[PDB]
């Protein structure tokens, strides 16, 4: 029999609105491992690059990880992926909570949802019963307000549901999905589900969830438990407060947003500012955040409460976590009052909060420049905070000028013209970045910046420190039980690493090194993103309780097949080289591969070029970024690398 | 006298993760933590975040019927559910049942173990259970007999006991 | 499709008077309105002025045995009682039950009368009662209040012991 | 058999320690109804006039209403009775809240403490069970306070519990007794009980209470109930809002304090501020109030929540209400936060809000003339609250110049010579009274002031208006549903009244109109206090639901005996000329019934003169303010004058 994963997945046709339930092959799970693995198999032979992100052929998948509904902290996280409709790409986002184990409680591991509802409906599981409701009288509705409004009609309180506001309906290209206080943010996963007529997904589960050796589990278990008590107790020394527990960056409890507003980009990621950090901003956001902080809370099975409910006044509960609280604020040269007010609009629309402001910002700069003219926006206020209202408005009904924002920054600027892809500077495969531009070069960020399939940087970053330390002692200290690390090499890089000397970025430390950092952190999450398990505690943070030396025995007593260290990180380059193959035949190739130009002052081309060349010879690949013959066949991915010479994008 | 345990509920540290459901219906599941299923938990958390309602709910007692009427409490601002604390296995809902049979599911604060399970598995400590002793347990009855009887009549208890 | 009724308790209101107890109590003397005695009524008000609390807790249905753990809670920065909302006539507290014999009390929303007693002296507004409709079969062993008391003194003192005393006073 | 009330009494000698349940005779409660009526005819043959207020002889009586326990709404107070240290005369004093019914339940109707317990000890009732507990751990404590400390012992969280404080204790001739939001507070009797050593009474009832005409009396229930209703849909028009209403003075809600700070007399009862409610001072006021005020609660089986819970920060909380958030402010001129924070101290104390801060103010006048020197005033610091502070704890504790002021203002006055009697201004047989000093004189309150056996002159007002309305046509229009009044003539009376010309005061009303609405308020006053119904819904608001007609049905259907409106008036008549019969006794003559001589600015001794006359013959009573053989033989009270008679206070 089957453990840890149910074995089962759900076939949804929206066009013929038919319903299957179809068993997976054991095999894809000693293969891929799960969720975003098995999501990157099925999208692979099933959607040919031919396919457009508004073409029925497209799938939009749901995948609950395979430590999903298992005692196991943190991990409760569900997959969605599908071919993003920005960066023409394949698109998976997650999103915590409490959707995924509930998935996992009614009896599937993933839902595959093909072609497109004419009218606007939802759909229902609750274990073996599923069914395609109407939702024609949802129209228009929040997330959060929609999924309150279903659970009142369906008279289930203890359903979960993932659902996408207007902005997901008017197809918006960072439209994301909702659920509590869990978002599937970036891609425009959002806009795939509304372009489909899928207005919510409703699960309830109460089905049991076995594992293949309980007591060697829950012993696992408890020592992950453990170990967060014991982590809890010594933080990161020396490291500024948010840079040194678990979890997702602690952004709703009190910090020093000090580093946070005179590092980050304000403005459309440009204004810099070094001293804005006063005592009376200080004491008024402290002063906001008191009044509108309510109560931080969990996501499934989980002691960190990275979250928050966000309560101001006049305005509806709603729940936030990490950089949401900032960007809103940046973007606009605001306060976090304004912040706060506007990311509840925004998150009952179901937008990207990290990409809407950078694309509201860029509007008003392109307006400033003259590029824009008033004519482009009917009635616009004078007030700022009041002109981001209206704008965020025009944008989520693609109204006017809306319609070509909803684009996102850069298919906006091609469509503008006039110079208006200038100010689309933040950019990378189409895609927003964090507004975040440093001075010296990093090599480990220029590689993560140009590799990353995520295409976002917080994602992808988390085992090796941001920073050394100027004293040594501090990193002999720190390296004395770093028990996380796959060979003690990174021990010894770490303890060479200085701020300053020869020893320091961006030629310290060296190419291979860096190579092998990024190689390190990019697998931590790719395992986290497929056995469901939270980055909070595992590839995000230093020193996680899940690491690569226990997770081998995770897999095995829970999902009851043969894993071991190397078999694992295998795995992990499987699908990984799996999903980068699939964005190879979509037509990326190493020329997209670069960071934005203002992205660093300070630029070395020559360092640039052996870092990437260097890293896609230890991924091996070519010197094009694709995948060769050889690393596919063993691999295990033959069949790619068949097609791949089939179409002429490897030669025979 | 004899001893009596005090489960105290801290709803004011609870952050609504339902780990304690988790951990409860893992142990008494059988085999042993061979799976788990929060509807199988002797404990359940009351959740609502928009209402700020974190609540965990243990097991009570059986009832073959529901109460004539529901209470729903609202208490500091707060609108509570209906029969939103009530501890007992009744036919009004899917609570503290098997999922499957239907059947009525009781704590015992995991009879056998040095901990119970909630408690450790609650590391945000909200969960906290304590013991004391107090002073254990016919005129009562007969008092009760002359009080039915003045109710319902005489001829009515006699065929009742008979019955 | 059946009928449910709720009890619409607005804790927020109470003032705790407690007049729900007098004229509750009031109305189920024998005969009517004879007596007096809040220790019978079928409502209860929690009433702790020093920690603000003030929370009518309306009896419930009977269980012959107590629970191996009890709930304290502490909610909203307020420490409540132990089993402080639970309904049931249950042998661990004087609540719900009859002051000389311990007989299960229980709330029938005043059957019969044109509306429930305790809603109708509660002058602020405190308490209300309303109905709705439910698809949901009815799958109640609905049970007699009369054959309730029956069984409990059974349980308590005898299948025998009650059937000889009730023979020796008919 | 009884009905109503339960026809036992507990006696219980403190000396030896003896308990004993006594019956009671039915024609005492034909003749003297109860609760006042039936503890006065105690007192007056069981307390000879050489009985000194501390001699062990003394009795101290808790009398539970008549109608107590009964399903009528408010009559749920408690009288108790003694002989007061202050006054030398008969004290009674009223408490609210859920003590009487509690002891109804139990199945008692009174409880006679003679004698003095050598330790402290306290009485813990339970039904039949009743017996003496050593409360030695529970010297010094807070009444409040010992209540919960005892009911965590007992193990009695229903039990009601009346209590004293260190006050009490210290026999404070102003000592009050304290029982969750409400207060027996003049008279000394809390020093009266400290001194036979008694700590508290904690009484637990559960027995049931019947009356013998059932649907009779939950008929005239119901008849109050909505009588309640229309009255609270319809307030006495024209007039201030706390003079409007049902209940004791609503000074815990929300009104306007203006009409209050400039009519009370600050201080000593001195000084009076024409203009002190200023916008800044009723905001700050409104604020306290709102930050304090945890909620409005009620008496027993009562709507009006006249009380309140008061929570100031760093603080216990409390309960208040009526004119004691005022006194300790005016007392001190200070703000609403101190006074709210002070009559905390006072309340666990055990103090009459009353007279305390009079006495302190008093204190203070004395040390500002030079009557006291500093000296008096061991580490007395400089600020004017932590002066009052201060004074109190010497006070409660009977420290230095504390032991004195102990006393009351005129045993101190008297004792500290050197013209300080002269400061004691505000006193009528040795007993402060409402810091009021009116100009033009009042023949009502003239009357009222030097009769009220209370002494106290918000305990006998009531029924009648204090003020005329300007127009005839609010005249018309308020005497027209008018049910309450004896007789038709006191609405003609109020359609004369008017605010200037020759029908105005102090010469309109005439002496005998005076002398009827007198004799009506304190006749309703003294039927209150019989049957244990609050004068909150009855002699004390405009229009009450409790009147001279409906009492008597009430009587009737609830205790069984047979009572008309005649019967009733005489009965009232017959305890309250017997507890004058009582104070004669102890030396009280005409003498001693003169209000202050500063009370009014204008005085007029040959309509004061005609007034007392009139008054004392319309009562039945000699020139001297003594009941005369005649009106004690009608009033079936022949033994009291052949008493008198045979003392030589009457001639034969
Ligand atoms: N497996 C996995 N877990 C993850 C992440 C991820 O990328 N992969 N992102 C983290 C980050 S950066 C954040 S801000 C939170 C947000 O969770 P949400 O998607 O439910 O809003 O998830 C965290 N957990
Ligand atoms: N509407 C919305 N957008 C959001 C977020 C969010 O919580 N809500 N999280 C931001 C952060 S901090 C991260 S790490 C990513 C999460 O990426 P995801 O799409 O994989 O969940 O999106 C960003 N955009
Ligand atoms: N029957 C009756 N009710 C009464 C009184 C009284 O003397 N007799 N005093 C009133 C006044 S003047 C006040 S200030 C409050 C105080 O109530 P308490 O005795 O519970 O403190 O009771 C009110 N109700
Ligand atoms: N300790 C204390 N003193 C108090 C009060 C009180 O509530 N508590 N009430 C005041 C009011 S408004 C009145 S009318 C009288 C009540 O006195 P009595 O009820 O003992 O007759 O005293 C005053 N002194
Ligand atoms: S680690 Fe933080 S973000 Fe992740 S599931 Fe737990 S509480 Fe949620
Ligand atoms: S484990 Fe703790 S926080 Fe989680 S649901 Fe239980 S009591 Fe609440
Ligand atoms: S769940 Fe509890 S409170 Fe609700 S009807 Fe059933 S027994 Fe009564
Ligand atoms: S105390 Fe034990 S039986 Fe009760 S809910 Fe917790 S784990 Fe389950
Ligand atoms: S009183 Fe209520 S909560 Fe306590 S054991 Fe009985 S049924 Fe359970
Ligand atoms: S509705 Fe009737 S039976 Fe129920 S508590 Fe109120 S008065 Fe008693
Ligand atoms: S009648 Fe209403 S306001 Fe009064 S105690 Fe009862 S529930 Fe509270
Ligand atoms: S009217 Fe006010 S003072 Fe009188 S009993 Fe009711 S709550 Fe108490
Ligand atoms: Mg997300
Ligand atoms: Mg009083
Ligand atoms: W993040
Ligand atoms: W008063
Ligand atoms: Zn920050
Ligand atoms: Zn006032």
């Amino acid at each position: 029999m089957r453990y840890a994963e149910t074995g089962y997945v759900l076939e949804v046709d929206l066009t013929k609105g038919s319903i299957e339930r179809v068993a997976t092959d054991p095999r894809d799970t000693e293969l891929y491992l799960g969720g975003l693995g098995t999501n990157a198999k099925i999208l692979w032979d099933r959607v040919p690059p031919e396919v457009e992100p508004f073409s029925p052929e497209n799938l939009l998948i749901f995948a609950a990880g395979l430590l999903c509904g298992t005692p196991a902290t943190g991990c409760n996280r569900t997959i969605v992926s599908t071919v993003s409709p920005q960066t023409k790409l394949m698109a998976f986002s997650m999103m915590g909570g409490f959707w995924a184990p509930e998935l996992k409680y009614a009896g599937y591991d993933k839902i595959i949802f093909r072609g497109k509802s004419p009218e606007l409906v939802y759909l229902y599981i609750n274990n073996d019963k599923v069914e395609i409701r109407d939702a024609s009288h949802l129209k228009g509705k929040g997330a959060i307000e929609t999924a309150e409004i279903i659970k009142k009609e369906l008279n289930e309180p203890r359903a979960q549901v993932a659902a996408i506001g207007k902005a997901g309906e008017n197809r918006v290209f960072y439209a994301s999905i909702e659920q509590g206080r869990s978002s599937a943010s970036r891609g425009g996963i959002g806009a795939v589900m509304g372009d489909k007529g899928l207005k919510a997904v409703v699960v309830r589960g109460t089905k049991d969830l076995c594992v293949a050796k309980p007591e060697e589990y829950i012993g696992l278990c408890n020592e992950v438990l453990d170990y967060i008590k014991h982590r809890e107790e010594n933080p990161i020394p020396d490291v500024m407060p948010i840079l040194a527990g678990l979890g997702s960056p602690q952004e709703m409890k009190v910090h020093d947003e000090k580093w946070h507003t005179e590092n980050f980009n304000w403005g459309n990621a440009r204004t810099r500012r070094k001293d804005f950090w006063t005592d009376e901003v200080s004491h008024a956001w402290e002063k906001t955040m008191d009044k509108a902080r309510t109560r931080l809370i969990s996501c499934y099975n989980c002691p960190m409460k990275c979250g928050a409910t966000i309560s101001m006044e006049g305005l509806p509960t709603y729940m936030m976590k990490c950089f949401t609280k900032l960007t809103y604020t940046m973007a606009a040269y605001s306060d976090l009052d304004f912040g706060l007010r506007i990311a509840q609009k925004a998150t009952e629309y179901g937008l990207d909060g990290f990409s809407a402001p950078q694309v509201m910002a860029f509007a008003f700069e392109l307006l400033e420049k003259g590029i824009l003219k008033d004519s482009d926006f009917p009635g616009l206020p004078e007030g700022n905070e009041e002109r981001f209202f209206y704008l965020l408005d025009k944008i989520v009904n693609r109204d006017g000028i809306g319609d070509i924002l909803a684009n996102g920054t850069y298919w906006a600027a091609q469509e503008i013209g006039n110079g208006a892809e200038d100010y689309a500077h933040n950019n990378i495969k189409k895609h927003e970045q964090l507004p975040l531009k440093l001075s010296m070069l990093n090599p480990i960020y220029y590689l993560m910046y140009c590799t990353g399939e995520k295409i976002n940087i917080t994602q992808i970053e988390g085992q090796f420190p941001q920073a050394p330390y100027p004293k040594l002692e501090q990193r002999e200290a720190f390296v004395e039980d770093w028990i996380q690390v796959p060979d003690e090499k990174f021990k010894k890089i770490f303890l060479e690493w200085e701020p300053r000397g020869e020893k320091s970025m961006p030629n310290f430390p060296t190419v291979d090194m860096c190579c092998d950092i990024v190689d390190w952190q990019e697998m931590m999450h790719y395992i986290d993103d497929a056995l469901g398990q939270c980055a909070g505690l595992s590839s995000f943070p230093l020193k996680p309780p899940y690491h690569i030396h226990n997770y081998p025995k995770f897999i095995a007593a829970g999902a009851g097949i043969e894993m071991d260290t190397e078999k694992l990180k295998k795995a992990a380059k499987r699908y990984r080289t799996l999903v980068r193959a699939f964005n190879i035949r979509r037509g990326m190739r190493r020329v997209d591969e670069q960071p934005p130009a203002n992205h660093w002052k300070n630029r070395f081309p020559e360092l640039e070029k052996e870092l990437l060349d260097s890293y896609y010879k230890l991924k091996g690949w070519n010197d094009d970024g694709i995948p060769t013959k050889e690393t596919l066949d063993d691999l295990g991915l033959g069949y790619v690398g068949d097609e791949f010479i089939k179409r002429g994008i490897l030669s025979a | 006298k004899r001893i009596v345990k005090t489960i105290n509920i801290d709803a004011d540290k609870c952050n609504g993760c339902r780990a304690c459901e988790v951990i409860c219906s893992a142990f008494h599941a059988m085999p042993p933590y061979s799976s788990n299923n929060p509807a199988r938990s002797r404990v359940r958390v009351v959740r609502d975040p928009l209402r700020d309602i974190y609540v965990p709910l243990y097991a009570g007692e059986y009832t073959e019927s529901e109460c004539i009427g529901r209470d729903k409490f609202i208490i500091d601002g707060k609108e509570y559910d209906e029969c939103g604390f009530c501890r007992a296995s009744c036919p009004s809902r899917d609570l503290f049942r098997e999922p499957d049979s239907g059947l009525p599911l009781k704590c015992d604060l995991c009879d056998g173990e040095p901990e119970p399970l909630c408690v450790k598995w609650c590391l945000v400590g909200a969960l906290s259970v304590t013991e004391r002793e107090v002073e254990e347990p016919r005129t009562e009855m007969e008092i009760g007999l002359e009080s039915l009887i003045s109710r319902f009549g005489a001829d009515v208890v006699a065929d009742t006991v008979e019955q």
